[PDB]
């Protein structure tokens, strides 16, 4: 019930320009490096069509 | 007589074109290539 304040892009710009809803931030650590960090698991939720 | 008819300064590759620009009647139509860009297509600017 508490995510990193930087999980969601604060504003839609650059390649997110013109998007409508909330767009997740890519510059936060992912799970496929040295090890995954449990503090950034809210950002692993996946897209479904 | 052949000393006359000199060649100094002559370069046929750098000669100016015998037409300097399009005539006025062509510019009075506004239905060509430049015309779609200048008059038709929108110009909102590039943001990226």
């Amino acid at each position: 019930a508490k995510k990193d304040p930087n999980t969601i892009m604060s504003a839609n710009s650059s390649y997110a320009n013109g998007a409508n809803g909330s767009v997740t931030n890519l510059e936060i650590p992912a799970a496929f490096g040295y090890t995954p960090d449990f503090r950034y698991y809210h950002a692993a939720a996946d897209y479904t069509r | 007589m052949l000393d006359r008819a000199s060649q100094t300064g002559i370069d046929l590759n750098a000669q100016p074109a015998f037409l300097s620009d399009r005539e006025a009647d062509v510019a009075a139509r506004t239905d060509g290539y430049i015309d779609q860009l200048v008059s038709s297509l929108s110009k909102p600017g590039v943001a990226i």
